[PDB]
């Protein structure tokens, strides 16, 4: 019982590192095409001036 | 050999000396104002003046 | 407007409104430009085919002396608005307002507090800081703030006090209500500036800023008005491979810019530490100026005219961008140190002051001396 | 686990990155904003004098 409830929290960890290596990443994208979407607007300020 | 030595020692001091004209030349051309309208600037200012 | 009639004549020969061609060569035969240079023809051509266009609304491409005349008169009545945008009238010397109590001491600071409108100037070597009207240089109190020089007097508006720092090591919270100091807290170092920082954030508290002598920003928050952190500053004990972010001197002011969240901190070493206040390590060091900086505002006129404007020992005010390390502009003329550099809320007006008594207020939509 | 450790990654420099093309951009519009402006009082200036 000692050893199940031992590995109950490397279990744990397992799921951590499960929902961790799943985790965003798409939230890092939308910035990267925000400043994009801004660079392009700036841009068309840079030619019209 | 001090021939030799002479003579490419009158090459260097030859171009270095052009080269100094040159620089003058380009110093005293720097006179533009600034900008932008550089001479008309300041002779239509040099009007004011006088 | 000598050749107003005789392009009025002109475009009335047409009969049915100058199209391209005859408009842009009346404007070119009746303008005082260079008609025989290609360059400025081929601009002012492409100039009146714009205007042309725009005075086009029937779209049958002809323009007829009528609308010229109604463009005109638009453009008359504009002018008759004498700014072209956003009148930024001059800021007369106020015939209202001069200061009436006796100062026995020459001025040191004066911080308006704008929520309680407590002009409380520090007086050099007076221990009283004698509170006026911002309106009217009206002192409520002269009250002994603490028991030496006072370097700071800022409002923490978390708890209506007013802090006042001295050189006893002292910092005295008075209750605005009362001007009675609701708070004394010691300190290990006088800190030179001192100022409330309300970040923009509703979760993150407000934090009265302490610059000292030491270059450290010691936080105190605004409820119990004690320190509890210290920001980087020149501090060579602490020798260790931690990178040089910071001042080599004297913290002189402390600038919290909510909207960022950048507690900015410039330095006798001409640099300007912008400090994230959500970590308080630094995003950035502005530099560029030539000795060290003391005054900073932040020009919010715009979202695409935000500019931090620096001034100090240095004789003129570097313009500044978060993203832009470059100093955006640099307002001329000041033939002494500046003060400091000013951004009026609420209009494009940004004053910067030598120590001679000469303001510049400039259009931060241009940084022009308007 | 293993496989979406080996899944996970990037995107940060990515937005950093951005950022600073953003930065870059502005820089430029401002310059040629100064340009503009530069040129455009001496097209009225010179107007007025001739």
């Amino acid at each position: 019982k000692e050893q199940k409830q031992e590995y109950e929290r490397q279990k744990e960890k397992l799921k951590i590192q499960n929902q961790e290596l799943r985790d965003k990443i798409d939230g890092q994208k939308k910035i990267i095409l925000e400043r994009d979407r801004t660079i392009g607007e700036k841009e068309k300020i840079i030619y019209n001036l | 050999q001090k021939s030799k030595e002479l003579q490419e020692l009158r090459l260097q001091i030859l171009r270095l000396r052009n080269a100094y004209v040159k620089n003058q030349k380009i110093l005293k051309k720097k006179e533009e104002l600034a900008e932008g309208l550089h001479l008309i600037d300041f002779e239509q200012l040099k009007i004011e003046n006088q | 407007q000598k050749k107003m009639y005789i392009i009025e004549k002109q475009f009335d020969q047409s009969g049915k409104g100058l199209k391209i061609d005859e408009f842009v060569r009346v404007m070119l035969t009746h303008l005082d430009f260079d008609k025989s240079d290609v360059q400025k023809e081929d601009q002012i051509t492409l100039a009146l085919i714009d205007l042309f266009k725009e005075i086009d609304v029937n779209g049958d491409g002809t323009m007829e002396w009528e609308e010229f005349s109604d463009h005109i008169i638009s453009l008359g009545l504009l002018r008759n608005d004498r700014s072209f945008k956003n009148v930024i009238k001059n800021y007369f010397p106020s015939e209202h307002i001069k200061d009436n109590q006796k100062h026995e001491t020459p001025i040191e600071k004066i911080v308006y507090f704008d929520k309680l409108k407590y002009l409380v100037v520090l007086e050099k070597d007076s221990t009283r800081f004698k509170v006026y009207n911002a309106n009217t240089a009206e002192l409520y109190y002269e009250v002994n703030a603490h028991k030496c020089a006072v370097l700071d007097a800022e409002y923490i508006p978390d708890q209506n006090l007013i802090a006042t720092s001295s050189n006893d090591l002292t910092i005295n919270f008075w209750d605005s209500s009362f001007f009675i100091p609701k708070q004394i807290v010691s300190v290990p170092e006088i800190q030179l500036c001192m100022r409330y920082a309300k970040w923009s954030t509703q979760s993150q508290p407000t934090y009265l800023y302490t610059g000292g002598s030491d270059s450290i920003i010691h936080i105190y928050d605004t409820k119990t008005l004690k320190e509890k952190g210290t920001i980087g500053g020149w501090n060579p004990f602490f020798k260790r491979d931690s990178q040089q972010y910071g001042h080599a001197s004297p913290i002189g002011d402390i600038l919290p810019i909510n909207i960022q969240t950048t507690l900015v901190t410039a330095g006798l070493d001409a640099n300007i530490c912008l400090w994230d206040a959500a970590t308080h390590l630094p995003k950035k060091e502005l530099r560029g100026h030539e000795k060290g900086v003391y005054s900073l505002d932040w020009s919010d006129f715009s979202p695409m005219n935000q500019c931090l404007l620096s001034a100090g020992l240095d004789h003129e005010a570097f313009v500044w961008n978060t993203y832009v390390k470059e100093k955006i502009f640099l307002l001329r003329g000041h033939n002494h140190p500046l003060i400091g550099v000013k951004c009026l809320p609420g209009t494009p007006q940004v004053i910067t002051a030598d120590i001679n008594g000469m303001v510049k207020v400039w259009d931060v939509r241009n940084f022009l001396c308007m | 686990n293993k496989m979406l450790q080996k899944e996970k990654e990037s995107h940060a420099k990515e937005i950093d990155e951005r950022e600073k093309t953003i930065r870059d951009k502005g820089r430029r519009i401002y310059e040629l904003k100064k340009k503009t402006q530069e040129l455009e009082k001496f097209k009225f200036v010179l107007d007025y004098k001739i």
